């Protein structure tokens, strides 16, 4: 089947709107196959929320980390991260405008930009695997990436520094495609983004999909942001069960699970896109967030402190900060580990907590994280009612909507763990 | 027949051929300091290990093949 | 990161302290009544006995 | 507590261990630590602060015993942990230990630095066989 145009998602899993994890188009897989794809015990499968990779099999627990996916590098798109540009597949023919307007970029602010510009032309270069490829990528009004919302999304976002900031990368990307589509631009150029959707659309597949890595191409060891066309298909997760490798002998990408951890068929393949950035990091770039954030913070700024090692011990978290992590020992998660990292806390040798002091902090801390909830014009579940029932899911609208929802979620669990913190510690 | 596809997998696998034909020595000595089991007639404790490894890449060969 | 594996030979000229201490099991000596040149170091030019005391090899 | 009890909660033990690190005791730290295994609990923060303690209790030896058979048994302790304790073997000038927990260190993934190496030469340097 090296040949044929058009395969498509089936849009029946987006049709939400009367109100579900229905397989992948074959060929999804199959252009992959016949490209020495590999998929080991997994399953392509197509949500309202789009595709994800599951787990078609229960895989038993081995020694090294198991191969579950192989992508070769001849599908993949790269760009250098530092500034001699160069393109290891090496789509752009040498001295083509392209690469005029990608040196255009700033080396370190612009990557997106970048990225965007190879999306394009690869979506222009005939018999390249995205040109195929493109028709599973997420339509400009399907796509979570900020970067398409408008003021009647941010108006709903209620964060206006990130509102301030999604604002400033859709000037950015404006102003770009302004500068470097200009009607004097050859055709060559001018069939790649004819108007600014479709280059704002680009840029906000860049963001959400660019894997970046330390790889080796041969003897070239090198910083590269990636385009990978079945890693990009993983969703993320702070706990995830994958993580991405290189092998330079063969140039595959390959997808690992944990070495030592059992998975259970229909279980999300996952990996952590970026370590360590807190919710508001995560809609700035890939436009989505998540609750059990185990990273996020609260701006509190009380003389209130709650002894951290108890609050760790009452609810079994263990490891350094740079490490919490909890075990088998139930409403315990990553936004219970953020509340450890995130609450004002003292510490001391051995010095244990005062039974009544930190029944005091924790009603007072209590009180600012509801006066914190209090500063919006909704509870939670008020937004929960606003999602399970939704006008016409306007996908950016209803990102801003889990945003909110999930940061007054996240202060009810901050609420719910001091509750629990105080009942526990007897 | 096919183990070979195995070695050379594991081969392209590991990123020192030397270094992969030494782990592989190492872990055949600890497997038979290890367990005292004889383990030494129609199977034996290279391809074991070979074939170890391959099912930790997932793929469904017995022990020796 | 590597492991430094260090281990070296030397040759050298043997005492006749080291000879009296001799005593592919086993190993014995001749007491000479008189010194003897190594005709390594006498004959075998150039002359390195001759090379320390600046003597013609002739002498 | 535990004969008349249940489970200690982890700051029990924590405190215990360094209780022993503090004092010295290292044979009583290793004891508590292995009978914690039978807790479940996480023993890394805990080897951690019996090793951190046995260093600035100056008990050296003991501190590279209980630091080399936790690296053998495959933890890998914090950074400042290993650039402490390499530094202050060196100045001990206990290259014997100092050179195999550098090993241990590059095993754990974290590669060895121009501070590392120049703690080991300072020691080196030492012997006389250039
Ligand atoms: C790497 S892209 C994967 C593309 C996505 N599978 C699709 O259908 O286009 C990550 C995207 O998946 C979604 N996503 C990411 N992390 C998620 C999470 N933890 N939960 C739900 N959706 C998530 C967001 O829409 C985000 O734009």
């Amino acid at each position: 089947a090296s040949l044929e145009t058009q395969p498509f998602p089936l849009f029946q899993s987006p049709a939400s709107e009367e109100s579900e994890l229905e397989s992948a188009d074959p060929d999804f897989y199959k252009i992959g196959y016949v490209r020495r794809v590999r998929a080991y015990g997994v399953e392509f499968k197509e949500g309202p929320d789009g595709f994800g990779i599951y787990a078609s099999k229960d895989i038993e627990p081995r020694r090294r980390a198991r191969v579950i996916m192989e992508i070769p590098h001849e599908l993949m798109i790269t760009i250098r991260q530092k500034h001699p540009w160069m393109f290891f597949p090496d789509i752009v023919p040498i001295g083509h405008p392209i690469f005029d307007i990608i040196n255009s970029t700033d080396p370190e602010r612009d990557w997106d930009l970048r990225l965007a510009c190879l999306l394009l032309f690869s979506f222009d270069r005939e018999d390249h695997f995205w040109r195929l490829y493109g028709d599973f990528l997420p339509a400009a009004d399907e796509c979570s990436s900020l970067l398409l919302a408008t003021e009647e999304d941010l108006a709903e976002l209620q964060d206006p520094q990130l509102v301030s900031t999604i604002r400033q990368q859709q000037k950015r990307v404006l102003e770009f495609w302004e500068k470097n589509w200009h009607s004097g631009v050859p055709l060559k150029i001018k069939r790649l983004a004819e108007d600014a959707e479709r280059f704002i659309w680009a840029v906000s597949i860049a963001q959400t999909r660019c894997i970046s890595m330390k790889t080796r191409i041969g003897a070239l060891v090198q910083d590269l942001n990636m385009m990978i066309p079945y890693a990009d298909m993983l969703n993320h997760s702070f706990e995830p069960n994958c993580f991405l490798h290189w092998r330079p002998k063969d140039r595959i990408l390959e997808v690992m699970s944990n070495a030592g951890q059992a998975i259970k068929k229909g279980e999300e393949m996952t990996i952590n896109y970026m370590p360590g950035q807190k919710n508001n990091m995560l809609m700035e770039r890939y436009g989505f967030s998540t609750p059990v954030n185990p990273w996020d913070a609260i701006p509190f700024s009380g003389d209130s402190r709650i002894h951290l090692n108890s609050f760790l011990s009452v609810f079994n978290i263990f490891g350094l900060p740079e490490e919490y992590y909890h075990d088998s020992e139930s409403f315990v998660d990553g936004a219970v580990i953020a509340a450890a990292r995130t609450l004002p806390t003292w510490s001391d040798i051995d010095l244990p907590p005062i039974p009544s002091a930190e029944r005091k902090a924790v009603k007072e801390l209590q009180d600012e994280c509801r006066k914190m909830l209090a500063e919006y014009p909704t509870t939670s579940e008020q937004d929960q009612k606003l999602l399970d029932s939704l006008s016409e899911a306007r996908t950016t609208f209803a990102t801003a909507v889990k945003y909110r929802m999930h940061r007054k979620m996240f202060i009810g669990k901050i609420i719910k763990a001091l509750d629990i913190y105080q009942e526990r510690l007897l | 027949k096919v183990m070979t596809m195995d070695i050379e997998r594991l081969l392209l696998s590991e990123d020192n051929r030397f270094e992969f034909v030494n782990s592989v020595a190492a872990e055949a000595t600890e497997y038979v300091e290890k367990n005292r089991d004889e383990y030494g007639g129609t199977k034996k404790a290279i391809f074991h290990v070979l074939s170890n490894r391959v099912n930790d890449l997932g793929f469904d060969r017995p022990e020796a093949y | 990161i590597d492991r430094y594996k260090h281990q070296q030979l030397r040759i050298g000229l043997v005492s006749p302290q080291q000879i009296s201490a001799w005593a592919r099991y086993q190993m014995g000596y001749i007491k000479l009544t008189c010194p003897v040149t190594h005709v390594w170091y006498l004959k075998r030019l150039p002359s390195y006995i001759a090379n320390l005391l600046d003597k013609p090899l002739k002498e | 507590e535990l004969g008349a009890g249940q489970r200690p909660l982890p700051e029990t033990m924590i405190a215990l261990v360094r209780l022993s690190g503090s004092k010295g005791n290292a044979q009583r730290g290793l004891e508590l630590l292995a009978a914690m295994e039978k807790l479940n609990y996480d023993i890394r923060q805990a080897w951690l602060i019996l090793v951190e303690e046995l260093v600035r209790t100056n008990h050296l030896e003991e501190a590279n015993k209980v630091f080399l058979k936790g690296a053998r048994g495959g933890m890998r302790a914090t950074d400042q942990l290993y650039d402490l304790m390499i530094e202050e073997d060196c100045k001990a000038g206990d290259h014997s230990n100092a050179l195999d927990i550098s090993y241990e260190m590059e095993a754990a993934g974290r590669f060895a630095t121009t501070f590392h190496f120049n703690c080991l030469l300072s020691v080196q340097a030492t012997c006389g066989i250039p």
